[PDB]
């Protein structure tokens, strides 16, 4: 089974860079080197993410798409910059404006056709195709107008796969790009109608957690991009090893959402310790159940606790018991009970792998989807429908082909999409 | 004749592995015959499990299914298109070995309902067995779903949809849950680390008192074809009951001074049968017994009296005796990584009782719970189902409770 | 000016072909009773119950005429054509129709026309301007019949600031006369007879829109009314399950926009859930009835249902599809 990787925006771009410095160093993969495993294990399905050429190289079946060459250039000369086939660049020499219309009308389409042509040539490369991960930011053209752009061609091409959509969503009280939230609305326009699986991603929980949880001052993007690598790899490669009970991502599609619209996703990584000070004897399933359900090790910006739960999809990885995998959850569908809705009974996945990671006994990773995303969206459009009255600064976008009445259906289908967790938070 | 058998689903693969290191060891089979069976699954990781160290090397590897597609963990995909490359190779497969065994005895299937994988692919092959060798002996045991300790997301589903094909394609069916085997895990093996490798070796355990050393080379057989109308009262296949009672440890449970009455009482006590149908209400239509080790007879002509005394487990009316006696000779065997008790007596039994009608009102609710809301359903439709097809099963179910209702306790 | 929902059954008289196999009658239609006898025990009430009799003429006098008035007095009005394939649908809209002869036998679409003209120059006071589009509706995609070709992929729905459907790529002709009505339906009908002029593989299961509308302003008060000839799929649902390998979308598209307007249509059933979300974004032909449904929209359902015993249970499901939207 086969998966692709897809890199937009320059978040999207330290996103993969840190996800493929991450996975390579879980398979023993030197850089420019091969494969090191001691065991034989960590070589077993390495189909998966990686292509074999000469039995030393096996390089990351990966996009590198930016409307900027500063950013990848500074990608290709950094820690792995040599594991890349460097015509997997894909770049115009455009501007990289912050217009979602930008990247999704004009300068967009100059590089749509030679995506197409790279996924093309490396969809039917090799055997049969399981998924598409697509990591980008909603604060660019690059991630929110040229990303939507591709993965609505790819539907229309693809209707068969997984879309495993990665995004940024800028977080309310730390708006780092004051004119940036007409394309977060742009962008969740034409989400909804073409992925399955997204996990949104809210800067602000990750500086929660390593500044505040974790005692590491300095929040340096490479810790942050480390986490989301770290959350991402206990994902997809884990359910694809050798595992008690291992799903994919077709059965937590099945499972989580209710309905075909898609009923966007938030993930959590468990074991979350500061540096060295805390070693704690404190290691299982049990903690790490304690630890993912709470209000922090939360990656949304909203409180989840403040509204249902929908689809608990917890994976473990580790050499464990099922019985207090089970009894733990029993204890989760107990506590929490008000708001863990009750007419859907079982509201947990579970999710084994055998193996654990590279240096920690035993980890856990969570994904989640409660009605919490409600008292999100609402927020985003209120930042939205708050400064699209005033119009003064808004006609950058009037010239690019973007029409009024475009604004308008977004902000209908984005606020129906709230209105239906409006709903069924009750 | 050895009920050349069928494995699917990443519990019915593992639970394959434990059962058939069991086999492998309890007649001294050395890793240099021939495996009577086939593995087929729809991932091929589980099945690269047993294809990469242990048992790789004993197998011929020439002869077992995998499927490179999906997972496909829901009935609709699992039944329909996504399985439908995969069952034509697993029949001519199961077709050579019906060809190569002369006179063989029936079909013991391994299965599960959690997951829709290892249940459509089940039902439609279940279907094509009764079309192909229909005049034979079908047995069926699945994993049931946990009243309130499950673990798939979309539990009732599959199961709802499968319990069409349990019908009309077997008569035999056992439904051993989870549940009560963690009980018997803390409570009588006394561990607190239950993994489902232990769990596969206990059914592993109750199949071995069922079949192996019975039939291979001894002299005291005691038929499946004198099960299949010797456990049903009238011939829709209904669901009887297993339980393997000395699960007492080889560690700890130095209770030296044991008998067969003992465990054999136990096999009769409620807390222990491995489901949660507890004689609370349900009672007993056929009891028939297996025994390995030691028999005096005078212990089952005994413990047949002192449970027929009791009036409080009391039977049915109108059946008046429902009894059949299993002895053998050989014992159970203990695995080396195991945890079973090495006790030179042991009682397995099995079952049907009333109150599967209970667990069914279990299934049941919780199916129309989330049908009521209309909520997975475009997942079904997706893979080409119907709303007719969930009435069918929800009838189906009726049914086949008002039958246990009429045909149980009522005289 | 928000109005509840008005209903018309009508029955089509047996056609020969489906006599020809032996077959027999099912119904007794009861007009004064509003109901009928679905073989013995299945009476089912509506609004406005037609026998096997009906002309287009009698269902325009009973129903179009209240919704002309108020299509000249600014409120939306929407007509659909629901119903069996063969059932009838095509003569009940009978959008300009040809070959069924004779003038009671065309429908609603040439007789609109013919009465709107006798009010547009009474009503010269106030800016009237009428203007058509003829649309079709397949795998989830758009098809401008007004046009020989548009790509579906360039053609994308829009919604407006004061929350109405907006269309975008659309042929619009500011209509004059019934001689370019009727002709722009022969061309639309002459270049999507089979299905946006393409191989019969099954064009009746696809949908067409067709809309009429109308400006109001004198101090200038914007009320723009639109007269909607919409025309729907079969009722019919087709099991389907091997036909072509994975190639049964055909059936996802109908089978989940039907099942999406029927938990539209039973949120509107239980009065405990008209309160809720009403999905209306699982499908395109649910959202361009979004305004249509209610609001200050009008709505009149007709319902085709057949007469004879060989169409029984498929007209059952259309008398429960329409008991629980007839409304
Ligand atoms: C022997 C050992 O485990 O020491 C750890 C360690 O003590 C802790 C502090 C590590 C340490 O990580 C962090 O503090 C951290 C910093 C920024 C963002 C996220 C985490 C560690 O950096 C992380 C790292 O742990 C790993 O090696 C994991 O396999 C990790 N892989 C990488 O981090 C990695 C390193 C080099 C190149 C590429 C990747 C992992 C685990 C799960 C999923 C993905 C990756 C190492 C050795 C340690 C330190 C350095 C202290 C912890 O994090 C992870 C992901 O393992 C935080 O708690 C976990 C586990 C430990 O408590
Ligand atoms: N007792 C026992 N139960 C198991 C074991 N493995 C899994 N189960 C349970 O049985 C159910 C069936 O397992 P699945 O892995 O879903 O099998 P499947 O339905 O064919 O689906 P796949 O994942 O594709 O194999 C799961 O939901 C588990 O809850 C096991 O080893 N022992
Ligand atoms: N966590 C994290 N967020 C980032 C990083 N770089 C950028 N972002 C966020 O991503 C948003 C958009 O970045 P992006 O679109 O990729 O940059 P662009 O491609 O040049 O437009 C910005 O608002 C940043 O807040 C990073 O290294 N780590
Ligand atoms: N009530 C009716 N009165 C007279 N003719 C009818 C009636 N209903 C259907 N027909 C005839 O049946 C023919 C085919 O019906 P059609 O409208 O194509 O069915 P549908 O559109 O529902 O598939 C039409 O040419 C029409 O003349
Ligand atoms: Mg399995
Ligand atoms: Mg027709």
């Amino acid at each position: 089974r086969e998966i692709v990787h897809i890199q937009a925006g320059q978040c999207g771009n330290q996103i993969g860079a840190k996800f493929w410095e991450v996975i390579s160093d879980e398979h023993g993969i030197d850089p420019t080197g091969s494969y090191h495993g001691d065991s034989d294990l960590q070589l077993e399905r390495i189909n998966v993410y990686y292509n074999e050429a000469a039995g030393n190289k096996y390089v990351p079946r990966a996009i590198l798409v930016d409307l900027e060459p500063g950013t990848m250039d500074s990608v290709r000369s950094g820690p792995f910059g040599q594991i890349f086939r460097p015509d997997n660049f894909v770049f115009g020499q455009s501007g990289a404006g912050n217009n979602w219309a930008k990247g999704h009308y004009t300068e967009g389409a100059e590089l749509v056709d030679s995506v197409l042509d790279v996924v093309r040539k490396e969809s039917e490369s090799c055997d049969c195709l399981q998924g598409f991960q697509l990591t980008h930011s909603l604060g660019g053209g690059t991630g929110s107008g040229m990303g939507t752009l591709l993965i609505s061609k790819i539907r229309e091409e693809y209707p068969d796969r997984i879309m495993n959509t990665f995004s940024v969503v800028p977080s309310p009280k730390v708006s780092d790009t004051v004119v940036e939230p007409y394309n977060a609305t742009l962008s969740v326009h034409q989400l909804v109608e073409n992925t399955d699986e997204t996990y949104c991603i809210d800067n602000e929980a990750l500086y929660d957690i390593c500044f505040r949880t974790l005692k590491l001052t300095t929040p340096t993007y490479g810790d942050l991009n480390h986490l989301v690598s770290a959350t991402m790899s206990g994902v997809t490669t884990c359910l694809r090893f050798p595992g008690q009970l291992n799903a994919d991502l077709r059965k937590l599609a099945v499972n989580m959402v209710p309905f075909p619209r898609l009923h966007f996703f938030m993930p959590g990584f468990a074991p979350l310790t500061s540096r060295g000070s805390q070693q704690y004897r404190a290691l299982t399933v049990p903690e790490l159940t304690q630890q993912m359900f709470d209000a922090k090790n939360m990656m949304a910006a909203c409180d989840p606790r403040h509204g249902r739960y929908l689809t608990v999809a917890a994976v473990f990885r580790g050499r464990m018991s099922m019985k207090e995998v089970d009894e733990q959850m029993l204890n989760v569908q107990n506590k929490n009970s008000s708001y863990f809705v009750e007419w859907i009974p079982n509201n947990v996945k579970t999710a084994v792998c055998d193996i654990p990671p590279r240096g920690l006994k035993m980890s856990a990773t969570f994904i989640g989807n409660s009605t919490a995303i409600q008292e999100l969206f609402k927020r985003i459009s209120e930042q939205f429908t708050a400064m699209f009255r005033r119009k003064a600064f808004l006609h950058w976008y009037t010239g690019e082909g973007m029409d009024e009445m475009e604004f308008t259906e977004a902000e209908s289908n984005m606020n129906d999409l709230v209105s239906e967790y409006q709903q069924y938070q009750d | 004749r050895e009920c050349i058998s069928i494995h699917v689903g990443q519990a019915g693969v593992q639970i394959g592995n434990a059962c058939w290191e069991l086999y492998c060891l309890e007649h001294g089979i050395q890793p240099d015959h021939v495996p009577r069976a086939v593995f087929v699954d729809l991932e091929p990781t589980v099945i690269d499990e047993v294809r990469t160290g242990t048992y790789r090397q004993l197998f011929h590897p020439e002869q077992l299914i995998t499927g490179k597609e999906d997972a496909a963990n829901n009935y609709a995909r699992g039944h329909y298109t996504i399985g439908k490359e995969i069952i034509d190779l697993v029949l001519d497969r199961i077709r050579k070995l019906a060809d190569q065994c002369t006179g063989l005895q029936g079909f013991s299937v391994f299965h599960s309902f959690g997951g829709g994988t290892g249940s459509g692919f089940t039902s439609l092959l279940m279907e094509r067995l009764s079309v192909d060798y229909g005049k034979k002996s079908k047995l069926e045991f699945s994993i049931y779903p946990a009243p309130q300790v499950s673990t798939a997301v979309v539990e009732p589903y599959n199961s709802i949809l499968t319990t069409h094909t349990t019908l009309e394609h077997s008569d035999c069916a056992f439904m051993v849950d989870n549940e009560a085997i963690y009980d018997i895990c803390r409570r009588n093996l006394d561990i607190e680390r239950p993994t489902y490798t232990n769990l596969n070796r206990l059914i592993g355990q109750i199949v071995s008192s069922i079949t192996a050393s019975l039939r291979f080379d001894g002299a005291l057989n005691v038929d499946l074809t004198e099960f299949q109308t010797n456990l049903v009262p009238y011939p829709r296949a209904h669901f009887p009951l297993a339980t393997y009672a000395p699960v007492i440890s080889a560690e700890k449970a130095y209770h030296e001074q044991l008998s067969v009455a003992e465990i054999t009482n136990a096999c009769f006590e409620p807390a222990n049968q491995m489901v949660k149908c507890d004689p609370r209400h349900g009672k007993y239509m056929a009891c028939c017994l297996l025994y390995r080790g030691d028999v005096v007879p005078k212990d089952v002509n005994a413990a047949i009296a002192t449970i027929k005394t009791k009036r409080t487990i009391q039977f049915v009316d109108w059946c008046p005796t429902g009894f059949k006696v299993g002895i053998n000779y050989e014992p159970p065997t203990v695995v080396p990584g195991g945890d079973l008790a090495k006790v030179q007596r042991a009682v397995c039994m099995l079952s049907n009782t009333t109150a599967i009608a209970e667990a069914w009102a279990r299934l049941d609710h919780k199916f129309d719970l989330m049908y009521a809301k209309r909520a997975f359903v475009h997942w079904y439709v997706g893979e080409g189902m119907e709303e007719g097809e969930f009435s069918e099963a929800r009838e189906d179910m009726a049914a086949l409770e008002k039958d246990y209702e009429e045909v149980g306790v009522d005289s | 000016e928000e109005a509840p929902v008005r209903v018309a059954l009508r029955v089509r008289p047996l056609l020969p072909k489906e006599l020809l196999h032996g077959h027999q009658s099912c119904l007794q239609v009861e007009p004064g009773l509003g109901r009928v006898t679905l073989g013995r025990d299945r009476h089912f009430g509506f609004h406005v119950v037609l026998a096997e009799d009906a002309g287009q003429e009698a269902v325009y006098q009973a129903c179009v005429q209240p919704l002309l008035e108020a299509f000249f007095e600014g409120f939306n009005a929407t007509v659909f054509a629901y119903g069996q394939t063969g059932s009838g649908k095509t003569y009940t809209m009978g959008e300009a129709s040809v070959a069924s002869l004779l003038e009671d036998e065309q429908g609603i679409v040439p007789r609109a026309m013919a009465e709107a003209f006798k009010l547009i120059d009474e009503n010269d006071l106030l800016d009237c301007l009428v203007h058509v589009s003829y649309l079709e509706v397949y795998k989830e995609e758009f098809r401008d019949l007004l046009e020989v070709g548009t790509a579906s992929r360039d053609i994308q729905l829009r919604e407006d600031e004061r929350g109405n459907v907006v269309l975008c790529g659309v042929k619009e002709v500011d209509v004059e006369g019934l001689d370019e009505v009727l002709s722009l339906l022969e061309m639309g009908n002459a270049a999507r007879h089979t299905g946006a002029t393409h191989l019969n593989h099954l064009s009746s299961r696809s949908h067409t829109v067709f809309t009429v509308t109308l400006e109001q302003r004198g101090p200038g008060q914007l009320l723009v009314s639109k007269f909607h000839f919409v025309d729907l799929a079969g009722s019919e649902r087709v099991l389907k399950t091997g036909s072509t390998g994975e190639r049964l979308k055909e059936s996802i598209q109908i089978n989940s926009s039907l099942l999406a307007l029927g938990n539209v249509i039973s949120a509107l059933g239980d009065p405990q859930r008209r309160g809720s979300h009403i999905p209306y974004r699982d499908s395109k032909i649910t959202r361009i009835l979004k305004d249509s449904l209610g609001g200050n929209a009008k709505t009149v359902m007709i319902a085709c249902v057949s007469p004879s015993s060989s169409d029984f249970d498929e007209t059952l499901n259309t008398l429960n599809y329409a008991s629980r939207a007839q409304n």
